[PDB]
């Protein structure tokens, strides 16, 4: 509620996901992205922003072995 | 970006100038919707809002006015109150819009964003036209609803920069709406230190009439209204300051509720010095003196003491108004021990006087 | 939804009902209009039950009932007019303009006799406070009602 955050932006894309981060992580990633739009100079964060800051934020490669399955 | 599109964009936009007063509206929106997509970057900050600027002055004059191209202007104004690095335009900018919304009727968000630059004052220091268009904006507003005080403080705030005073013509109006105002507003402590303020002012004398209006509005007991309608209802149309007392008269509404207004200033004024003097009083004397029905003497008062405004206590049936009589069992004696404490203090006195003074005359 | 009405329904309390209507509101928020509308009439109804009519002004002022936009909110808001102002008649003039929704609701029917009551007792007290003694007829014309009704109110009150 604090940032502008465009209009555009979707936020279902980001909660139906599954990864079971804890509550602190939300906080870092909101954050993150600002910081990312500020990067650049422009004062209203868009999608792309969200995008790279969930990713940079998660980091889990696969522990999938697949062959088990 | 070391103005590698502020240069771009400062010289479209100059160009757009060039080709607005000449080129036809079919091209001109388009030219303008396509310079606007790169407003939302931010980087830029200025010259983006100029655009949207002459975007709304030409969206309202092809209709001559309109209200949602009003709407178009709202949201970005508290947007670049701190976009810009300058003082006064984006104090001309927050201003300009607060007519459009006048022109829409919206008081309440007008006076929302008025709060915006009241204490960026000071803001006349080198245009004072601009001043006299912020405080030309109240005097509107205010003038819907009932407040009849802060209209005289923003008078009394037109006593600024002498270019308002060196003019005689109009000064004379500046400082008599100031002291016409003032009366409107009800009895209280503002209103009675702000008309000893008003009053005492050397230059105040060269107009006798309105100086006749507070000194009569400042002492004891008052008019029947019969007499000072008399002595002063012809003087609203000659001279050279009877604007603002054709504001009173003119408009058919606005005239007959300020008439409504005095009336009312004036019987309050004969009930609370008739109470500060009496202490119980008939039916038919108060009727007599309010020149007025027995009825509506009781149903003008009866808000009154609602209002918690006159401590009386009227009994019908043998019609005793009866002000001032709380009366304690407690209170006697506390009177009485105040007596007792200045006569003590008065007798010890007397006698440092009784003293010094023989010592000038009996020593030898 | 459920819930409030029923906890309503036997009238127990009133805060906790509403409380129960906004989060049915939120419940209600942004995906359902239609159920929204009678949820902001339940909302408002509810809080002037509480005597708390300048509480419905500003919350109505709200940007979320500014968006959510309507016509029964100029019925609640000019009854809360009448409740702050304290008078019969003007309670009386909103009923009769909008009939069409208050002597609607099945529920309303049931409350509107207590909140008639309550106002009387209130208009009554500022009709007769501002002096002492005096006739029964003044006070009868001035509440523009009969007469035995009226002390007989007056001696349910002093009792």
């Amino acid at each position: 509620s604090k940032m502008n955050l465009s209009e555009e932006v979707d936020l279902e894309d980001y909660v139906a996901r599954p990864d079971k981060i804890s509550g602190a992580d939300i906080n870092s990633i909101c954050q993150e992205s600002g910081m990312l739009a500020v990067r650049e100079n422009r004062y209203i964060v868009l999608a792309k922003d969200f995008e790279k800051a969930y990713k940079t934020v998660i980091k889990k490669d696969e522990q999938e072995h697949e062959f088990y399955k | 970006r070391r103005s590698q599109l502020k240069q771009a964009v400062a010289k479209m936009v100059q160009q757009c100038c060039t080709y607005v007063e000449e080129i036809t509206d079919l091209p001109i929106k388009l030219r303008l919707i396509d310079t606007l997509r790169m407003v939302t970057e931010g980087k830029i900050y200025v010259e983006i809002e100029r655009a949207r600027l002459t975007k709304t002055l030409a969206t309202i004059k092809e209709q001559n006015g309109d209200v949602k191209e009003a709407a178009s202007i709202l949201q970005e104004l508290q947007v670049e109150t701190y976009g810009s690095m300058e003082k006064k335009e984006r104090v001309e900018f927050i201003l300009e819009q607060m007519r459009l919304c006048l022109a829409v009727k919206d008081y309440i968000r007008t006076q929302i964003i008025s709060k915006k630059i009241n204490t960026k004052f000071f803001q006349e220091e080198n245009t004072e036209k601009l001043k006299l268009k912020y405080y030309n904006l109240m005097i509107q507003l205010d003038q819907h609803e009932g407040s009849y005080l802060s209209i005289c403080k923003h008078y009394r705030a037109i006593y600024d920069t002498p270019c308002i005073q060196a003019e005689s013509e109009k000064w004379q109006q500046a400082l008599k709406s100031v002291v016409l105002y003032v009366i409107l507003a009800p009895f209280d402590n503002e209103q009675s230190d702000l008309v000893h303020r008003i009053s005492g002012d050397k230059k105040l004398e060269e107009i006798p009439k309105y100086k006749d209006l507070l000194k009569l509005f400042t002492t004891m007991e008052l008019m029947r209204w019969s007499t000072l309608v008399e002595d002063y209802g012809m003087e609203l149309r000659k001279g050279s300051l009877e604007s603002p007392a054709t504001d009173v008269f003119g408009s058919t509404e606005e005239g007959e509720k300020r008439w409504k207004d005095l009336k009312n200033r004036v019987v309050e004024h004969n009930i609370r010095i008739m109470a500060k003097y009496y202490t119980r009083i008939t039916m038919k004397r108060m009727a007599q003196l309010l020149d007025l029905s027995v009825d509506e003497s009781e149903a003008f008062l009866s808000n009154l003491v609602v209002n918690k405004t006159i401590f009386a206590k009227v009994d019908r049936l043998a019609g005793i108004i009866n002000f001032q009589r709380p009366k304690d069992p407690n209170n006697l004696l506390n009177d009485w021990s105040q007596k007792l404490n200045s006569l003590m203090s008065l007798v010890n006195k007397t006698t440092h006087l009784i003293a010094k003074e023989e010592m000038i005359h009996n020593l030898q | 939804m459920q819930s409030g009405i029923i906890h309503a329904a036997e009238e127990k309390d009133w805060k906790t009902a509403y409380s129960y209507f906004y989060e049915a509101f939120e419940g209600y928020d942004s995906i359902d209009s239609p159920k929204a509308i009678t949820s902001l009439k339940y909302m408002l109804l509810c809080k002037i039950m509480l005597n708390t009519p300048e509480d419905v002004q500003a919350l109505v002022s709200g940007k979320l009932a500014l968006r959510y936009a309507g016509r029964q909110t100029e019925a609640l808001k000019c009854v809360a007019q009448a409740s702050k102002n304290r008078s019969l008649a003007d309670f009386e003039k909103a009923l009769t303009d909008y009939r069409a929704e208050l002597r609607d609701d099945p529920i309303i029917s049931t409350h509107l006799a207590k909140l008639y009551d309550n106002l009387l007792e209130q208009n009554l007290i500022r009709v007769i406070e501002p002096f002492s003694r005096v006739q029964i007829e003044h006070i009868s014309s001035l509440i523009k009602l009969s007469k035995a009704d009226v002390e007989r109110k007056l001696s349910q009150m002093i009792l």
